[PDB]
RNA sequence: CCGGCCGGGAACUCAAAGGAGACUGCCAGUGAUAAACUGGAGGAAGGUGGGGAUGACGUCAAGUCAUCAUGGCCCUUACGACCAGGGCUACACACGUGCUACAAUGGCGCAUACAAAGAGAAGCGACCUCGCGAGAGCAAGCGGACCUCAUAAAGUGCGUCGUAGUCCGGAUUGGAGUCUGCAACUCGACUCCAUGAAGUCGGAAUCGCUAGUAAUCGUGGAUCAGAAUGCCACGGUGAAUAC
RNA sequence: AAGAACCUUACCUGGUCUUGACAUCCACGGAAGUUUUCAGAGAUGAGAAUGUGCCUUCGGGAACCGUGAGACAGGUGCUGC
């Protein structure tokens, strides 16, 4: 049936439903090639399915809000990790040794008062 | 820094053909926060590179990177206060990064129709030992040979 | 269909207000949808704290306005009247939508 | 510039003054504190002493001056040179 | 520039506000200005009558003013009659009609506005300043308080060069946000100028 | 902060509401799209012959307590210094020190 | 390849080669070539002489190089002989539209020798 | 009419309240039976997880008597008060801080994707019509997770320019306007047409930055009738290096 | 300075007012208030109409405004040593 994963990354929120089936991936009524065209999420959504060789036997239904392109990519990857963790508790042990399980939090730093964009001080001059 | 011996970050392996070296080359090449345009420049450089060698793109990149590669470099140091230039051996992860940096900073010059053609010129000219990358390497090796008295 | 949309600054105070509203309405004949936590509005003011120069010295304050929705469906006249007769607190602002 | 649907701007006191000078027919100057007023075609040929902050400089309304404001022909800041 | 206001951060963390109402973008400035007017009007007439703070609530298009005084019989006077006079100015100067309550102060040697009123009163009586500070500090610590710090700044004896001078007894932890610290400042206008009294009183942790 | 300036602002407000009731009416003739040319020119001149105060582009929104022109905020209706004082004293409801 | 004022280039596209004339820029060249019907992509060298004449009369519709230079110089001289404020700013070589004169204006004031 | 659009669902994103968690808690090794360090397990998070608020005693007789308050001097048909116009916007020059560039990792044209945060009542102002555009007209909704501001831009796909002061750059100036406002000359912002300056990476010197950071791209707010390249915030992409 | 076209505005030129634009007191009156005109750059100066209300000692008392004297008012004037 349906195994659910959620993945958040850099203000992106993806929710993934994995099920047994084809290799076809559906994302916001679109395929993977027509939603993400660049290097990211033609690879990083394949990576948890590339660690354990099960690309063909399961199909995904992903819907995602927030962020940009690579943030949504990492959100989908972190959600596919949880969705495959719903398969087997040995899978999290096998893919904990390569990344993919950590939330990879690292939000943007808020702009500090007096500074310019939270680290860049404006051009100190002695005289 | 002053105190810590902080561990290095992990870069993503390459999408097209997996290499941490190619990803580091893309990251050194990109300016102003644009990974995609530099990745496209690297790929349309390495696709017009493996035809002018016959050896394929990763191996042409590897031994085109080998001819521009330092084994010793010059640092500045004090013993008594004269503050002169000393030779010192380089790290392998430092020497591949210094190689990639020398290639891209020499490829910013020799202006051609595009940057991809400029890399296609400078990778080949370094593969055949007459580029400006290997010239900067020969400068560094000559300067660290001329100061060899300091060990 | 009466919807009680009520705002306050203090959230522990606005828990009590919507609690008394939902208790008094759910007492005698109403199938209310309950407290709905509509999003808190954070309003931020940057002020200078010096009476002169030192532009870099600043204070950032905020007013947080908490929204709570209560949705009465299947109403009863004594429920809405005994809701009206309550005068819960100062600090909460109620608006009943007929 | 103003809008075209608003029309040209003039004070009421300046318009009454220039119509009094038209029905009077004389060519004696009139001193005004109305630099923001557009020059009108009926004012042509009479010298108007426009205020520049200190004094009233007399400007003679020509035909070519008929689009601009009165204050454009009265310089306010004096400057000769730094040497 | 140092030392953020203690009440100003424990407003969020521990201490309650002095105003308790809600207003939209329209009513806010009018409500705030009316509250300022009623506070600055009650301030003198009960600054002879040992007030500490008033708390303004705005329930149901009316104003509700709780007055925390150390001498409630002086505020109410004979039969509460003077309070009615306060109503017939506050229900005027707020617009909306008024309801004025008097809350008592149990021990007036632990409320910082009253101690600042005490030291400023003594300093306007031309007493020596160290007598006033040591009397107030010993009175609070002998009546029971986990800490007190008083501080006077200004010309302080009649003096050309003005200096600060402070006394602590006990512990006054200002960085501990879970601590209960009430602080107030007041101004004593003597013939040489203004002398400012800042008092902190730490009563325990919350 | 010059009590004459507070008197000037309260003089401008008192003209402002009255001749703003007049002004929004007489100002609508100038620019609807199609009133006339005669009454456009008439409304320009009669709009000019109102007092200058009673134009709401002449008030400054000064502070209420100090009467200070700069540093104003419209939410509280105060200057920045008196907002900081009233916020630290607790006079302003719901205004905590923000950190996020 | 000869529009009465000047010569136009031959290896540029017809829009960019048309913008060589004083008095037309991007928009006016686009409108001229839209009237005459030549595509914007093709070079001048592929055009033929009847089509160059049907370009020429539409460029002759507008005010272009010679009488435009006459018009501009006559307006600036009219300002300088009027005695207005913009006339005096055109006189002394200073910014006219109310720009900063304290620090900048190094275009209108000339290159900085002193 | 495939639009969460409608029944409906209470799963999920989310919203907000309440808890659990992270404490060198566990393991190994080294250390004075220690404090601690180093590493490993599990864990979303690893050792003050990231960031903010928080500024000790005092120094500079630092800044402000022009926010306020105040002691003392000074003025009182004036240094007080009212008004119109001007000035604070000047211009041989020097410096500080920013913006835009000198292009091909780019300019232009067409098509298309992905955000967060916030504001709104003499205010935000859909749809439709008119105007090349700024905007105009008529005009619903909205005190707002509803409605509007408001199509995010970098990106991407195709074409074109083919290294020229050039299809770079967009200063300056002329003409024609729009809008706010009693009023746009001094002295507003923007639009359209024409103009097309310096500038080909910058001397001695000098600044910021240790990771979602620098860099780069847009958005929003306060002040505000109108008038940001400033300030304050928000997200997109996103490094290099530390011996 | 989180925003100088007028305002802001503290500055300058010119025109004006003095217990005063902001307060309290005292004496005399007049409802307040609204419309409109003429002169003037405007402040101001002069009017011509309209309304006459509340509690009632109701010759009065509350808001309002005008006139006259003196305490005074006012000062973004100086000294942050």
């Amino acid at each position: 049936n349906q195994y659910y994963g959620t993945g958040r990354r850099k203000s992106s929120a993806a929710r993934v439903f994995i099920k047994p089936g084809n290799g076809k991936i559906v994302i916001n009524q679109r395929s993977l090639e027509q939603y993400f065209g660049r290097e990211t999420a033609r690879m990083v959504v394949r990576q948890p399915l590339e660690l354990v060789d099960m690309v063909e036997k399961l199909d995904l239904y992903i819907t995602v809000k927030g962020g940009g392109i690579s943030g949504q990519a990492g959100a989908i990857r972190h959600g596919i990790t949880r969705a495959l963790m719903e398969y087997d508790e040995s899978l999290r042990s096998e893919l904990r040794k390569a990344g993919f399980v950590t939330r990879d939090a690292r939000q943007v730093e808020r702009k500090k008062v007096g500074l310019r964009k939270a680290r860049r001080r404006p051009q100190f001059s002695k005289r | 820094p002053r105190r810590r011996v902080i561990g290095q970050r992990k870069i993503l392996p390459d999408p097209k053909f997996g290499s941490e070296l190619l990803a580091k080359f893309v990251n050194i090449l990109m300016v102003d926060g644009k990974k995609s345009t530099a990745e496209s420049i690297v790929y349309s450089a390495l696709e017009t590179l493996a035809q002018r060698s016959g050896k394929s793109e990763l191996e042409a990149f590897e031994v085109a990177l080998e001819n521009v590669r330092p084994t010793v470099e010059v640092k500045s140091r004090r013993v008594g206060g004269s503050t002169y230039q000393v030779p010192v051996e380089v790290r392998p992860v430092r020497r591949n990064a210094l190689a990639m940096r020398w290639i891209v900073e020499a490829a910013r010059k020799r202006g051609d129709k595009s940057m991809a053609l400029r890399l296609a010129n400078e990778l080949s000219d370094a593969a055949e030992n007459k580029g400006t990358a290997v010239k900067k390497r020969e400068d560094v090796h000559r300067m660290a040979e001329a100061n060899k008295a300091f060990a | 269909r009466i919807r009680i949309r009520l705002k306050a600054f203090d959230h522990r105070l606005i828990d009590q207000a919507t609690a008394e509203i939902v208790e008094t309405a759910k007492r005698t004949g109403a199938q209310v949808r309950g407290p709905i936590p509509l999003p808190t509005r954070k309003e931020r003011f940057t002020v200078l704290i010096s009476p002169h120069v030192n532009k870099d010295a600043r204070d950032q304050y905020e007013i947080r306005t908490h929204l709570r929705l209560v949705d009465i469906v299947e109403p009863t006249e004594k429920t809405v009247d005994a809701l009206m007769r309550l005068d819960l607190a100062a600090g909460v602002d109620v608006q009943i939508s007929l | 510039p103003r809008s075209l649907k608003k029309g040209p701007f003039i004070d009421l006191h300046l318009l009454k003054k220039v119509e009094k000078a038209v029905e009077s027919g004389d060519k004696k100057p009139l001193r005004t504190w109305s630099r923001r007023s557009t020059i009108f075609p009926n004012m042509i040929g009479l010298t108007i002493a426009v205020h520049n902050g200190r004094q009233h400089v007399p400007v003679f309304v020509t035909d070519e001056m008929v689009g601009h404001k009165l204050g454009e022909f009265a310089p306010t800041r004096t400057y000769r040179g730094h040497a | 520039g140092q030392k953020v206001h203690p009440n100003g951060i424990r407003l969020g963390i521990v201490k309650p506000w002095n105003s308790t109402w809600f207003a939209n973008t329209k009513e806010f400035a009018d409500n705030l200005d009316s509250d300022f007017k009623v506070r600055q009007y009650l301030t003198k007439e009960l600054a002879k009558a040992s007030v500490s703070r008033i708390v303004i609530e705005r329930p149901a298009k009316s104003i509700r003013v709780t007055i925390h005084t150390a001498r409630p019989g002086i505020v109410i006077g004979k039969k509460g009659e003077d309070v009615e006079k306060l109503r017939k100015v506050v229900a005027d100067i707020a617009g909306v009609p008024a309801q004025i309550n008097i809350a008592e102060v149990r021990k007036p040697e632990l409320d910082a506005k009253l101690v600042a009123d005490s030291i400023t009163s003594q300093l306007e009586r031309r007493v020596m300043f160290r007598r006033a500070m040591k009397r107030a500090v010993q009175n609070a610590m002998r009546l029971g308080a986990k800490g007190i710090k008083v501080e006077v700044s200004g010309r302080l004896g009649g003096a050309e060069i003005a200096r600060t001078e402070w006394y602590r007894e006990g512990r006054v932890p200002l960085h501990t946000l879970r601590a209960d610290i009430d602080y107030n400042t007041s101004e004593a206008h003597t013939t040489y100028g203004v002398i400012g009294v800042k008092v902190w009183i730490f009563k325990g942790e919350i | 902060a010059k009590q004459s300036m507070k008197a000037r602002e309260v003089k401008r407000v008192a003209l402002a509401d009255k001749y703003f009731a007049k002004r929004a009416e007489l100002k609508a003739i100038i620019s609807d799209v199609n009133a006339s040319d005669e009454d456009r020119w008439n409304a320009v001149l009669k709009l000019q012959t109102l007092p200058r105060d009673s134009s709401p582009s002449r008030q400054r929104n000064r502070c209420r307590q100090t009467g200070r022109p700069h540093g104003f905020l419209r939410k509280f209706g105060l200057s920045r210094i008196k907002v900081r004082e009233a916020a630290m004293r607790g006079e302003i409801p719901g205004l905590k020190k923000a950190s996020w | 390849a000869r529009i009465a004022g000047i010569n136009i280039p031959d290896h540029k596209h017809a829009v960019i080669a048309l913008t060589s004339i004083y008095g037309v820029g991007k928009t006016r060249s686009k409108a001229i070539l839209a009237a005459a019907g030549i595509a914007e992509d093709v070079k001048i060298s592929e055009l033929s002489e009847g089509q160059i004449d049907t370009l020429r009369d539409e460029v002759a519709k507008f005010v272009v190089e010679g009488d435009l230079r006459r018009e501009i110089s006559m307006s600036i001289k009219r300002l300088m002989d009027l005695g207005c404020y913009r006339g005096l700013r055109h006189r002394r070589g200073l910014p006219v539209r109310g720009q900063r004169t304290k620090t900048n204006a190094r275009t209108r004031k000339g290159p900085r020798k002193p």
